[PDB]
């Protein structure tokens, strides 16, 4: 057949390339960064009306000041994770402290490119790892199957990703109050989704450095969906 | 070793190996799990193509993984067993470090991650086995259903099919299951379970096989004349 | 010396196991249940290096548990016994050997009869009608060689239990801290709770 | 096309192909370049982002006190031979307690990017660095190709629209090499040199990144307001 | 038979200030009853605004410096030149240490700086790694002659207030950098005096907000 | 070293000394043999510093990733497994450890695990661990009862420490105390023993053996 | 490299088959007819030798019944070769049961660990799966008389009556027809050679093709005989069953 | 783990003001056998510096070999081999003290004591000593086995501390190690009367001296001694 670290003749990995369109085809995520803290959120898309939704964990705490957000093969995500939090746990047993959220990125982002003929193809999953440190503050990761990490005032990935993005980019400023930021995760999954959204088939998440990372009740997230809806229309 | 990576990304994104293995489990048995107030019910099809079987020796399809969980699947029998065998030592040695047995959660993300481990492992096969993974944690009365598949994702379910023509049971469940009040009682539970078998079965004879599971490690398996009862039972209101 | 003693009767096997644990000078413990249960039907009692003891015990115990599973069937103490056997045997040339001498006893219930084997860390088995290991022996096994008949009820073999732990409270050195009695026999497991 | 489905096979006119789209990766990377005086050594490139949300990606690693280099397409692959170079750098001076000649810098990564391109299973490096450093024989500047290539220039630049810089360079390669004792000409020269490779887009505050070593200057990364002197 | 360890004698003094701390050691070196170098440094900057010393057999002692000196380096490499804290290096160097449990590095290891209030720390390990912050540590060959004078003159103990006769303890008022090396002089100059591997120099440093300084002193040489 | 922990109506003390020794050299008056593994478990530190210290953090390690793993607290048996099991690896190697893992769970209670280095691990109500071991069980023992008052109970223990810190050589400097309840543990201070010697002497008149 | 001549033995079909295990099976089906009947009072292991010759040695000879231990025995339908590696993996099986519980093992556990040695081969290792159908015949104190079947997809199942090998569709009907489920050994017997003597490609079923087993209780008191039928006992019974 | 069988004894050494001088006899013991009198215990690396080794001969000789290995292999696509990047003292002596520590760690040790003499490229005086522990120091006089209990006192005697190194001589320098040599003569039981010197200075380079004696012996006096006390004749 052909080999599974080959590049293409453009300069590219054939199957980071393809992993990347298996992205394409997963449920949308979002994060966005303020300076007092990051939210995220995700579509669950349940397959039927029978699967019981609050099973379904597309975000995920890596430590008390990281969180990670998924979209792609889910299933992939499960190894990356586990690494994450003993990558986090381990540096606080060797060094007594909290892990910046970059290396800690990196960290998982060196597992991406360790295929061949190891593990037998890349991951088909992407994250959005987000966090808070004492030196760079509240921060947002993107850490692709192609071993990059790209930091982010606001991102979005899955099937609605170019839609979402290109709403973030005239939406956010660097004063968003974390208020503001939820409701706009709200706002802009509900866009992109294919079902009506709701508490049940959607789920918010932050990260602020006083609490640390907090997956959002479905009564909590509930009434953030009312608020939404009375100041759009509003106007 | 033999290294070869045999489930790699396609073009469009897709894992063949893996799709290719879920055509495997469309073409098993159809099996059923149901989950009432106080109680889990798993069902299994058995194709009356083989008769002359000896039904005492023959492999059971519902498979006991400890005490307090079951396990049933639908897809390549011989790949079952593997899964099935792997996932009773992890309940054995869960028992062993934290001297409490496994939750379903537990159990099922277990099996579910040998199941992903084996479509990213050079030199492997995905497995061609979709399972219902069922049953009461420790000292809880809530009762536990969850499904596994090739890919490795899991997920809880109220009420879930796998298998051959599961599509019609599933459309079956999705409409007379009502989530606001599940089946009160073992025999309200049994019965939509055999009821959403014989939308699929064929004969209600020695095609169907029944298991019941209550809390505190109450497994039982049902016989051929009990399930024959609510057999007539259902048919008999169904003229009319 | 960590006395653990065994009696087959008529009906059932009465094992018997001390309650002290003791590290060095001090006896950190009296309430010690020194046994596990394999099988519905098959208990083992064990005596030997701390630590090893019941990390032996348990490894056997999650083996047998398993096998149960995996088969739907309870093997016979004939068999846990074999296995028991071949584990120590095979520890006993091992770089660090297990430490640990077992009694197990046993109910088997196709042949509707009592078993009790001896075990000592070496893996040398012997089916016994009754049994002990360490310095009890040296006390029992003469007592029991005067008292003893395979025609006793369960009843009997308590009271002939009792004449034993008696002789070894009056006579041995160490306060042992009295016993915990368990039958084995066709119903299954249970404690004495009053001895 | 028949011969370019791994690294072990020849082409029938003694090409190969896989270690050529792996040349092609950095092509399509962000410009960088890199030039030097006899005092001095600097690297100067520019950072790109996804979009206007995201961070500008970093470019520049230090490797040691007195030697670092800027990278131009996969930057995973330059992670490993970076780290590659630290270990390296290292050994030589927990072993020998001695400073690693650039010139031996450039050895290690021939020989280790070459092994990629004659064993099958694996794959070429799919990126091109940009190595300075100062040594006990004065500045030096390295170019690095995965093919395993490695050659010391006076000055160079590797990446899109990298040939702009190139010629540049070339005409100045008189001038420049004369910045002695005086780090912020130098530093001049690099960004009107990287200036030629620019269209549409120029030098803003988060998008230009500079990096220099030298005789009493320690291998330091410039970012940010740092660097809006020299805009 | 084969003795991998030895003795190199030298005596090592961690004190701590309110906003400074310094890290003695002499400059002695030494094996049974020879002397091998009069200036040997013992106390060393490992960057960060750390200074290490790890006394006793002086080639497992070079070695574990030697190695976390690397682990700056990496930690740095690691996580964007983030400043590696007193506290973070603690217990790096348990690590070190304990992942030696069963071929020791035979040193007694003290480490100085300032934490991140910018209060004065030291730090105290055993060679197979358990370590504490202290106020005051005194290490190696003369560390039972040094501690006991320290616990009187820097802790105040078993001192009390004229007058009150043992009701009322002396109050811990701070010390400053001139009254610490003073106490640091003459722990070594007494030190000196009775114990025969202790001598020759003394050299010290001092941490503060501005960084590392040193000072070196003369001892007796006989 | 003398550490004890016991279990009562108000949850468990944990009281321990605060001396370290190298032979007859007292190295230090003022170490910690209580560690905070979360807020709902502790441990206590009795032979080898260092060993304790390592595998005791390194338990920490592994309670917290248990936690998120399982998004549920570790229980104290699983916890005190996890280091028994360790050192059983260990075991013939010369690791010294004698240590006590306390805390409460809701479907445990109040739990104590006294865990050792030979790779004896035992649950129950009343321990004393250390070279002063027997000096602390010599008032506890006699003093104990099911019903004493969280008030009485840090006292007794913090007594037992002081009767074992004077009689023991290798014990003394300090008493650390903890008690631990439903909503986890809570620090009862540091207590030197140079000055709660003579206060207990006076209040309670005990300790005739002594000029004071 | 060498990826370029890996036939991918462990592989999906876009179907969800194993295309390896399916191709075994047809290797399989042309192999000589062996039978498996289970009665009352024992088990009857009946097997065709394809085409042989007058001079093949036939009274030393073994190509289709082999014995596991004293309880269990199996017929083998496929590549003889491919079997004996099976059968003397199974033959130690029983042997380390035995010496680790100082008890015989029980049919069904041989059969499974035999039939997970099968799905290994399909799954991973990069090999050809074994050519190989087995009919176990055997005996336990559990469940008592057993007939089973294993596959080159290691899946096995549990039977009063069943074929492997060559016409097993044909066979299966006519053993269907006539089997019922109080008979004799005796009966069985009959049963199985009127069986293969239908179904058979041969002009006539002879004692030189055949290869004949039972497994009884007909042995003096609580106690199973293995009779592996010698090539005069195999006239015999055709004679006495009224086929020559 | 090993015992040393075919050993060398002392090796000494100082700094003057322009360089280091190193010397060592050229005696190859076997117990209190004097077995084999003509060994070279002093090895020159390049041009400016000098290993001189005690102990056992047979890892002495291994380390010859690594040194000669050390230089054909820095010479390696290295044009400035014999300029900017030629091998230095401090190269040299880090190089074996990893390799000693490493082989002690091993319980494997190279049964031996080295000091590194030599001069660096800013002209510094560059004297280290390292031993089969791995154990390393600098001074200015650095000796090994009998000379560092008989000769540093001699050669502390004229650099006692650092400020002593610019005021002395190469004269006065070699004339205290050719008198040092000649004390171990007197009193070490397995040293020899013949030896090597080497100097090596930062403007003269490095001047390697082979079949050196020691000579003015004081023996005369022996005569008048008689018996061990009460014998006159
Ligand atoms: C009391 O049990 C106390 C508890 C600790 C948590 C402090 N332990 C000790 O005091 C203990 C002595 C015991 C074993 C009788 N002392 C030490 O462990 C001691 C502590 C240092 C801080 C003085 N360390 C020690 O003795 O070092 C071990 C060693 C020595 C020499 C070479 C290698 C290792
Ligand atoms: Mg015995
Ligand atoms: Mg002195």
């Amino acid at each position: 057949d052909r080999g599974v670290s080959t590049f293409s003749p453009e300069g590219r990995l054939f199957q980071v390339e393809y992993s990347l369109e298996a992205i394409k085809l997963g449920s949308t995520a979002i994060g966005i960064a303020t300076k007092e803290g990051v939210v995220l959120g995700v579509e669950k898309r349940a397959t039927s009306p029978l699967l019981e939704s609050d099973s379904i964990e597309k975000i995920v705490e890596i430590d008390r000041h990281i969180g990670c957000a998924m979209s792609g093969l889910t299933a992939d995500a499960r190894s990356m994770i586990e690494h994450a939090r003993t990558a986090a746990v381990t540096h606080n047993l060797y060094y007594d402290e909290d892990i910046n959220v970059e290396s800690l990125t990196q960290s998982v982002c060196d597992l991406a490119l360790r295929f061949g003929e190891l593990m037998s193809r890349p991951f088909g999953v992407a994250l959005l790892i987000a966090g808070h440190d004492a030196d760079d503050g509240y921060q947002l990761f993107h850490a692709e199957p192609s071993g990059t990490f790209y930091r982010y005032n606001a991102k979005a990935i899955g099937s609605g990703s170019e839609g979402a993005q290109a709403e973030l980019l005239n939406e956010w400023h660097s004063s968003l109050t974390l208020k503001e930021a939820e409701l706009l995760v709200l706002k802009i999954l509900k866009q992109v989704m294919e079902e009506k959204l709701d508490e049940n088939n959607a789920q918010l998440s932050c990260i602020t450095k006083q609490d640390g990372f907090k997956i959002y009740d479905n009564e909590k997230t509930a009434e953030l969906i009312k608020e939404l809806k009375e100041k759009e229309a509003a106007e | 070793g033999y290294d070869r990576a045999l489930s790699i990304f396609s073009p469009d994104g897709h894992i063949f190996q893996v799709e290719y293995a879920l055509e495997a489990v469309k073409r098993g048995t159809c099996a059923v799990g149901v989950k009432g107030k106080n109680c889990v019910v798993l069902g299994c099809e058995r194709r009356s193509t083989l008769k002359l079987q000896d039904t005492r020796i023959t492999p059971s399809k519902v498979s006991k993984i400890d005490s307090h969980v079951v396990l049933s699947f639908s897809g390549l029998n011989a790949d079952s067993r593997i899964l099935i065998e792997k996932a009773r030592v992890e309940a054995q040695s869960h028992r062993l470090t934290l001297e409490d047995p496994v939750t379903v959660e537990y159990l099922t993300r277990y099996v579910a991650g040998v199941q992903q481990r084996y479509t990213q492992s050079g030199g492997v096969r995905p497995f061609g086995v979709s399972t219902l993974i069922a049953g009461f944690d420790p000292r809880d009365d809530e009762p536990k259903l969850y499904q596994t598949e090739p890919s490795g994702i899991y997920s809880s379910w109220s009420a879930q099919t796998i298998g051959r023509n599961s599509k019609t049971v599933r459309e079956f469940l999705e409409k007379n299951y009502d989530r606001k009040e599940p089946p009160a009682t073992v025999e309200e539970c049994v019965k939509l379970t055999v009821r959403s078998l014989l939308e699929v079965v064929q004969t209600g004879a020695k095609n169907i096989e029944i298991t019941v599971v209550k809390p505190d490690s109450d497994i039982v398996a049902l016989s051929s004349e009990e399930i024959n009862q609510y057999v007539t039972q259902i048919e008999q209101e169904k003229q009319e | 010396m960590d006395i653990i003693l065994g009696i087959r009767v008529q009906d059932s096997v009465i094992l018997a196991s001390s309650k002290a644990v003791t590290r060095g000078i001090s006896v950190l413990k009296d309430s010690d249940d020194k046994t596990r249960q394999l099988s519905p039907h098959t208990l083992m009692s064990f005596a030997g290096e701390a630590g090893d003891t019941v990390q032996f015990a348990e490894y056997i115990q999650a083996n047998i548990q398993l096998y149960s599973i995996r088969e739907d069937y309870e093997l016979s103490p004939q068999a846990v016994s074999s296995f028991v056997r071949q584990e120590l045997a095979k520890s006993i040339r091992s770089r660090r050997p297990y430490q640990v001498n077992v009694l197990i006893g046993g109910y088997d219930k196709k042949k509707n009869k009592p078993e009790l084997y001896q075990i000592d860390y070496l893996g040398t088995k012997v089916e016994l009608p009754y049994g002990a290991h360490g310095y009890s022996g040296f006390y029992t096994f003469s007592l029991l060689d005067h008292h003893y008949r395979p025609d006793m009820t369960t009843e009997e073999g308590l009271d002939l239990l009792k004449l034993c732990v008696q002789e070894l409270e009056k006579r041995m050195p160490m306060d042992f801290k009295g016993v915990i009695v368990k039958i084995v026999d066709k119903d299954g497991i249970r404690q004495v709770d009053d001895f | 096309n028949n011969y370019d489905g791994d690294t072990v096979t020849f082409s029938p006119t003694g090409r190969l192909f896989q270690v050529e789209y792996a040349l092609e990766a950095i092509k399509q990377g962000s410009v960088t370049v890199g030039l030097r005086s006899n005092t001095h050594a600097v690297l100067v490139a520019l950072k790109r982002n996804a979009d206007e949300l995201s961070s500008y990606q970093k470019k520049i690693i230090k490797c040691d006190e007195h030697m670092g280099l800027s990278l131009a397409g996969l930057a995973p692959d330059a992670r490993v031979l970076s780290n590659y170079l630290r270990q390296q750098c290292n050994y030589s001076s927990l072993v020998f307690n001695r400073k690693l000649a650039v010139e031996r810098a450039g050895h290690l990564l021939c020989d280790k990017a070459q092994k990629n391109t004659q064993s099958y299973g694996g794959r070429p490096y799919g990126v091109g660095l940009l190595i300075i450093g100062y040594d006990k024989s004065g500045a030096h500047l390295l170019e690095f190709q995965p093919s395993g290539n490695v050659t010391e220039l006076y000055g160079t630049a590797i990446g899109a629209r990298s040939q702009g810089a190139k010629t540049y360079l070339e005409r100045t390669l008189d001038t420049f090499i004369k910045i002695d004792g005086n780090p912020d000409e130098l530093i001049k020269a690099g960004v009107e040199a990287i200036s030629q490779s620019l269209r549409d887009e120029s030098l803003t505050v988060d998008n230009l990144s500079i990096a220099i070593v030298g005789k009493d200057t320690p291998f330091t990364i410039y970012d940010g307001e740092a660097v809006a002197k020299y805009i | 038979q084969f003795n991998p360890y030895g003795d190199n004698g030298g005596t090592i003094l961690g004190i701590a200030g309110e906003d400074f701390a310094v890290l003695a050691g002499d400059t002695r070196n030494i094996t049974d009853y020879s002397i091998n170098s009069r200036y040997e440094p013992k106390v060393f900057d490992c960057g960060d605004n750390i200074v290490m010393s790890a006394n006793g057999f002086a080639a497992d002692g070079d070695a574990l410096v030697k190695r976390f000196k690397n682990s700056v380096k990496w930690y740095h490499f690691d996580h964007n030149d983030k400043k590696l804290s007193i506290n973070s290096a603690a217990r790096n160097i348990q690590h070190l240490l304990y992942g030696k449990r069963f071929f020791p590095y035979y040193v007694h290891t003290i480490i100085a700086g300032l934490d991140e209030d910018g209060k004065g720390a030291v730090y105290s390990f055993d060679p197979v790694g358990s370590y504490e912050r202290e106020q005051c540590r005194a290490g190696g060959a003369a560390a039972s002659l040094i501690m006991p004078f320290l616990d009187n003159q820097v802790n105040f103990k078993n001192q009390y207030e004229p007058g009150t006769n043992g009701k009322v303890k002396k109050p811990l008022k701070y010390l400053s950098v001139e009254e610490v090396i003073k106490l640091v002089r003459d722990s070594f100059t007494s030190a000196t005096e009775r114990h025969i591997q202790v001598g020759d120099g003394l050299e010290i440093l001092i941490v503060t907000k501005d960084g590392v300084r040193k000072e070196f002193y003369e001892l007796k040489r006989d | 070293t003398t550490t004890l922990a016991f279990r009562f109506q108000g949850g468990i003390i944990v009281a321990v000394d605060s001396r370290a020794t190298a032979g007859n050299w007292v190295a230090s008056q003022t170490v910690k043999k209580v560690i905070e593994i979360n807020p709902f478990l502790l441990g206590t530190m009795a032979g080898g510093a260092a060993d304790c210290q390592f595998w005791e953090t390194w338990l920490g390690s592994q309670c917290r990733l248990h936690e998120l793993r399982e998004k549920e607290r570790i229980s104290v048996a699983a916890a005190s497994k996890i280091l028994s099991n360790l050192v059983y690896q260990y075991k013939g190697a010369g690791l010294s450890m004698g240590t006590m893992i306390c805390g409460y769970t809701r479907k445990e209670g109040p739990t104590i695990y006294y865990v050792d280095s030979d790779g004896t691990r035992l649950k129950g109500d009343i321990f004393c661990v250390g070279s002063g071991q027997t000096f602390a069980y010599g008032v506890l023992d006699s003093n104990y009862k099911w019903d004493l008052s969280v008030e009485d109970a840090l006292y007794l223990g913090k007594r037992s420490i002081l009767a074992a810190a004077h009689r023991n050589a290798y014990s003394g400097g300090s008493v650390n105390l903890y008690h631990v309840t439903e909503d986890g543990w809570i620090y009862h201070g540091n207590h030197d023993v140079g000055e709660l010697f003579w206060k207990v002497k006076e209040e309670e008149g005990s300790f005739n053996n002594v000029i004071g | 490299g060498s990826r370029r001549y890996d036939s991918r033995t462990t592989i999906f079909s876009p179907e969800g088959r194993l295309y390896q295990v399916e191709y075994a099976l047809e290797s399989i089906s042309h192999a000589g007819t062996a039978i498996g009947i289970m009665a009352s009072d024992g088990i009857v292991l009946a097997a065709e030798r394809k085409v042989t010759s007058t001079l093949l040695e036939q009274d030393t000879s073994t190509e289709k019944l082999y014995k596991l231990n004293d309880k269990i025995a199996v017929a083998v339908a496929g590549l003889t070769a491919d079997a004996e590696i099976l059968i003397n993996t199974a033959r130690i099986h029983a042997q380390n049961y035995l010496k680790t519980y100082n008890e015989d093992i029980p049919v069904e556990i041989l059969v499974r660990r035999l039939s997970d040695i099968k799905q290994g081969y399909t799954q991973h290792g990069g090999l050809r799966p074994f050519g190989v159908s087995f009919i176990y015949a055997g005996y336990d104190d559990r469940y008592g008389y057993q007939l089973y079947t294993s596959n080159p997809s290691g899946n096995y199942t549990g039977w009063k009556a069943i074929s492997v090998g060559a016409n097993t569709s044909a066979a299966q009907t006519l053993l269907q027809m006539d089997y019922k489920d109080d008979m004799k050994v005796d009966d069985a017997i009959e049963l199985a050679l009127k069986t293969l003597s239908k179904t058979t490609d041969s002009s006539a079923l002879t004692y030189d093709r055949l290869e004949f087993a039972t497994i009884r209780k007909g042995a003096n008191d609580g106690e199973v005989y293995q009779k592996i039928f010698k090539p005069q006992e195999i006239k015999d019974i055709l004679v006495k069953t009224g086929i020559t | 783990t090993q015992q040393p069988i075919v050993t060398g004894t002392s090796v000494i050494s100082m700094k003057y003001d322009n360089g280091v001088i190193i010397a060592a006899d050229n005696l190859g013991s076997y117990g209190s056998l004097l077995r084999f009198n003509g060994v070279e215990r002093l090895i020159p690396v390049g041009d400016n510096t000098v290993v001189g080794i005690s102990g056992d001969i047979s890892d002495m000789q291994h380390i010859e070999r690594l040194l000669k290995d050390l230089v054909t292999e820095n010479a390696y696509d290295n044009p400035l081999a014999d300029a900017e990047e030629a091998l230095e003292p401090s190269y040299i002596f880090e190089y074996l003290a990893t390799v000693m520590y490493q082989r002690r760690s091993k319980m494997n040790p190279l049964w031996n004591a080295i000091i590194v003499a030599g001069v660096q490229s800013n002209g510094d005086q560059f004297l280290r000593y390292v031993n089969l522990l791995g154990v390393t120091y600098s001074s200015p006089t650095l000796a090994t086995g009998f000379g560092a209990h008989m000769a540093n006192p001699l050669l502390r005697k004229v650099v006692d501390r650092e400020s002593d190194i610019p005021k002395t001589t190469v004269q006065v320098a070699e004339e205290a190690i050719v008198n040092a040599m000649r004390v171990l003569y007197y009193r070490d039981a397995r040293s020899s009367r013949n030896f090597s010197l080497a100097i090596i200075d930062k403007n003269t380079g490095l001047t390697f001296k082979k079949n050196l004696q020691v000579e003015n012996m004081k023996w005369d006096f022996a005569k008048d001694i008689k018996g061990y006390g009460t014998q006159k004749i």
